[PDB]
């Protein structure tokens, strides 16, 4: 058919898959949004004593402390996963610069207007 | 009209008067303002910005087929559409790496003929038997398969 | 790599993320407020870590990516 | 700040700015005083004339370049030639710009190290740097292998180069080059009656070789064809009248390239020159350099070089092979465009020999570690 | 989970997940740092291309097996090698499988040792076990005895079993393999004035004894009709042209196996040692292991070795025995297809050494009931 038929349908594809995926980002941050709403629990301090209250607090500073060492644990994952994300960029990268080194440069900076000064 | 006013706005009615004005530069003028057919070569010659021959080559399908002897004045605005730069940059790289993998649902690292289909009409577009399969001999030109990374990476180049 | 080494570094960061805090010099009201403040900084965390678990999907697809595309390369 | 990209050449000076697609100043290289009396009274009257200036009064003066083959044989003028390109012609003070040289390869250390002595210590740059000029020539063309033939005006050198390592024992350089096929003109222009002498005329016999000559397809064929008739008889008018008419002197002049004994030298020419700095490399990695043969230089601009290579090569070359000749149109350039390059890479940044480094080592630095 | 097969070896690293018909992935294992200098920046150049990469980019590197014979030599080789096949030809974290690596009989105990304690401290694998590389070729065939002939790259090992009881004192070693071959084939080569001396060009000769080399059935015959006729003569392509005619130097490599005085070994050949190595068994399981005598390794895949074998024993073993040689289509993956079985089986399932276990016995645990 006619290139320009062609390339208006890729067009509206495209558009609408990012619709889509618009969407569905919008449906994973309400989802996340509620399912971190579910990991914390609801805390009702009303009529509390000191040592109640206070064992409850110390509860939590240890859950704290525990996710600041899962945290810690997926941030050294995640430290990998980057580190071999950019590795996978500099190979691909090195293959494809067997034939794509010079392309990064400024090219017809100013001399292209001084013509007529001799 | 979607696509066609879109690049109507992309030469907005600004841009409309001015190559109005420039169009009474270089028609016959002193005229009933019958409009020509030969100004969009006029025009080729005097704004320096010549049409490329695919772009002549649509204005002959498009208008002068018929022996018209003018061209209309949404065909003139539809050629002068497609002689200035209404670039879509080809979107970005990261753009079309979310759009393939939305569209490698199966995680392949490639994009299926089915997948394309899928995707196709997900948007409701007519995808018949003139489509895939003329995608086949045109959307994939590797066809080794399946649809490679690099081909649809690159298939998609500066286009909308 | 080392795993003392990284053992090392995981103790000066959580040392980093210690904290401990007075638990017997506020009254009722105060202790509430403190309650709360550490349910909602807890809670920040689990955003954060789901962020991070997220983040990780995404990349580890982009790892496939990336990886299948090179295998595709030969 | 930009870093200037100087290229000294020998035969015209090309320089300008990193990061832009051509040199803002290209001029011939010579430095001539004037060799006559002088009668008239405050006409200003210099005591030489270098550069592009020496090219207009060239009728009184005696030009001579300053750099022979590669090295530089005449140390004060290559100074004022460095000194008229960045004071007159770039009109940027040097106190505030990295350089970036050029070098042919094999060349004498001691020129190299007194090149970086004067940049230092009378220009005073921040910090210079020194490339070979073929990976350059080799950059421009975007490839990252190949074997690339940069006949200059000075020396023609072979470097061969494969996905970044180049290979330092294929490196073979020949001193035939731009000078000695004008040299060659000028003797056998003297068959026909035209005599050339002075070296202000050495300049008109230059633009003879560069407007009229080429380079053919088959020797043998083109030297009984224009012994027959007379379709190749093309005129040339002098700086003064008297056309004069040039035979078959336009196809025997850079003929001498690939038949270095016309000029008395034994070497091979470069069409087997090529094929041997080839075959010196490694057994596999011959087909890649097959493939990727990249012409440079100013001399490598004869209309139908690019062919008669390839048939050369081709001939030599096993028959299953591919013989492939990229002859890019801005080939003249490409040297400069490549350091142009070269020069406007992030990764390069920390290569520059600063200044504090020479302080350390003296001009001895630009052999070690940074090259 | 599942379990990751790996297999050594020495020419050929092959692995892949339990339970399938083929290793995953299969490369060469070499490694080889670049040799030259390099002259482009930013080509993103590393320091060490190991597996099949090293196989394009050989002409500008130096190839090194870390395998030498069955031993391993180079350690850390070794453990760039395995990092290279768990993470990029496999991409599964090594702390969520068990492995079966492989070794061949009667090796030195600091190998194993050192194996499982790279095994158990780098990768940080659940559990691994080493198993013997002839048993697992035993497995293949789905027989239950046998006398198995494993003749590999780096060394050919023959081991009898019974109803699944090992014979220990009859396991005969010879150190003649598929690169000892190599060498000869490039030293016979010289014959005809191609000579081969790189590191690299090893592989072309490689490549030419696979594509081209034969075994005789009978020796003298061929040796006379090559040198009469030429109907034998094969030519081959070198990765530049310049093509090759192989005369009687097709069938006089792969001879080596059953003449091992050609390369100045003293041993038998391998026709000899099975014979010997059945003998040394007992006087009433003799007719088993004739009749069920197995061929595995790459190095058995040569065109003609399952007739001369046959013939050979023929004309040593006793005229009433049967002998009738196993030689199935799938012989190079033999044992890795015999280790997948092996780790997929239910009764194997708690023969494993688990981690618990060898930080209570430090590596000397190999040796011990969990062989
Ligand atoms: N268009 C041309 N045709 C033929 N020869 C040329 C042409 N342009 C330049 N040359 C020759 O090349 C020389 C210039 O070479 P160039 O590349 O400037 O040398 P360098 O490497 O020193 O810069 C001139 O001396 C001239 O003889
Ligand atoms: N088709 C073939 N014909 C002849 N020899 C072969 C063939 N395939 C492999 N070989 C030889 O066998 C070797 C591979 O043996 P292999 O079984 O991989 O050893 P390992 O036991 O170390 O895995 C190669 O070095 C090669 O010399
Ligand atoms: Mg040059
Ligand atoms: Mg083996």
């Amino acid at each position: 058919i006619s290139a320009s038929r062609k390339l208006q349908l890729k067009t509206l594809m495209l558009q609408i898959a990012k619709q889509e995926m618009e969407r569905e980002a919008e449906e994973r941050r309400g989802e996340k949004g509620r399912v971190l709403r579910t990991r914390c629990q609801p805390l009702e301090l009303d009529g509390l004593g000191f040592e109640e209250l206070q064992d409850l607090c110390r509860q939590l500073h240890a859950r704290v402390d525990k996710v600041d060492e899962e945290r810690y644990d997926v941030e050294a994952k995640v430290t990998k996963n980057i580190t071999e994300i950019a590795d996978l960029t500099q190979k691909i990268y090195d293959l494809r610069g067997k034939f794509k080194r010079p392309t990064l440069r400024r090219v017809r900076i100013s001399a292209d207007a001084m013509m007529q000064a001799l | 009209d979607d696509i066609y006013k879109a690049a109507v706005e992309q030469l907005t009615e600004e841009q409309k008067n001015e190559f109005k004005a420039a169009f009474d530069i270089f028609v016959l003028g002193a005229e009933d303002g019958c409009i020509s057919t030969k100004e969009l070569g006029k025009v080729m010659r005097m704004l320096g910005q010549n049409p490329t021959p695919e772009e002549l080559q649509e204005m002959i399908d498009e208008v002068d087929e018929d022996g018209s002897g003018t061209v209309d004045f949404d065909e003139f605005l539809v050629m002068m559409v497609r002689c200035m730069k209404d670039d879509s940059k080809g979107k970005s790289e990261e753009e079309l790496s979310d759009l393939f993998r939305m569209f490698d649902k199966n995680a392949d690292g490639y994009i299926d003929l089915d997948e394309l289909k899928m995707m196709l009409q997900a948007t409701g577009e007519t995808i018949t038997e003139d489509d895939i399969e003329e995608l086949m001999k045109d959307g994939d030109k590797n066809n080794d398969g399946r649809i490679d990374y690099d081909e649809f990476l690159e298939f998609m180049k500066g286009v909308e | 790599g080392k795993r003392q080494t990284e053992r090392e570094k995981k103790k000066k960061i959580l040392a980093e993320r210690r904290k401990v805090l007075a638990i017997d010099h506020l009254n009722e009201d105060q202790l509430r407020e403190k309650a709360k403040e550490l349910w909602q900084s807890i809670y920040n965390l689990e955003a954060e870590k789901f962020d991070l678990q997220e983040k990780f999907k995404q990349q580890k697809y982009e790892i496939n990516v990336l990886r299948n595309r090179i295998n595709d390369n030969q | 700040t930009t870093a200037l990209v100087c290229d000294n050449g020998s035969g015209l000076v090309k320089a300008g700015f990193a990061g832009d697609d051509a040199p803002r100043a290209v001029f011939p290289s010579i430095v001539g005083r004037p060799r006559h009396q002088g009668v008239m009274v405050g006409m200003g009257q210099k005591d030489s004339y270098v550069g592009d200036e020496a090219q207009s009064k060239r009728g009184i003066l005696t030009l001579k370049y300053p750099i022979e083959h590669g090295i530089i044989t005449n140390w004060d003028d290559m100074e004022k030639i460095w000194h008229h390109t960045f004071y007159n012609e770039l009109r940027v003070a040097p106190e505030e710009h990295p350089t970036l040289l050029t070098e042919a390869p094999l060349n004498p250390k001691a020129n190299r190290e007194k090149m970086t002595q004067i940049m230092f210590e009378t220009f005073n740059v921040p910090a210079m740097y020194v490339a070979i000029q073929a990976v350059l020539s080799l950059y421009a063309s975007g490839r990252t292998t190949g074997i690339v033939l940069d006949s200059g005006d000075g020396v023609t050198h072979n470097v061969p180069i494969y996905e970044g390592y180049a290979l330092p024992h294929a490196i073979m350089r020949l001193d035939l080059a731009g000078r000695d096929l004008t040299d060659y003109l000028m003797k056998i222009l003297t068959e026909r009656g035209y005599s050339f002498v002075t070296t202000a005329e050495r300049e008109i016999v230059r633009d003879i070789k560069e407007k009229l000559c080429y380079v053919a397809l088959d020797f043998e064929n083109e030297m009984a064809t224009a012994a027959s008739s007379s379709s190749l008889e093309k005129s040339y008018e002098l700086p003064d009248g008297q056309v004069i008419t040039i035979g078959n002197e336009r196809f025997r002049c850079p003929e001498t390239l690939f038949q270095p004994s016309f000029i008395g030298m034994e070497s091979a020419g470069i069409h087997e020159t090529t094929y041997n700095s080839i075959m010196k490399c490694d057994i596999d990695i011959r087909k890649d350099l097959y493939a990727n043969n990249v012409l440079s230089g100013g001399t490598t601009m004869y209309p139908g070089i690019a062919d008669r290579m390839q048939k050369e090569i081709t001939a030599l070359a096993p028959s299953t092979m591919k013989i492939k000749i990229i002859a890019p149109p801005e080939r003249k350039y490409s040297v400069w465009i490549g350091g142009s390059i070269l020069a406007s890479l992030s990764t390069f940044q920390q290569m520059w020999i600063s200044k504090q480094e020479y302080d350390e080592a003296g001009p001895s630095i630009v052999h070690r570690k940074c090259f």
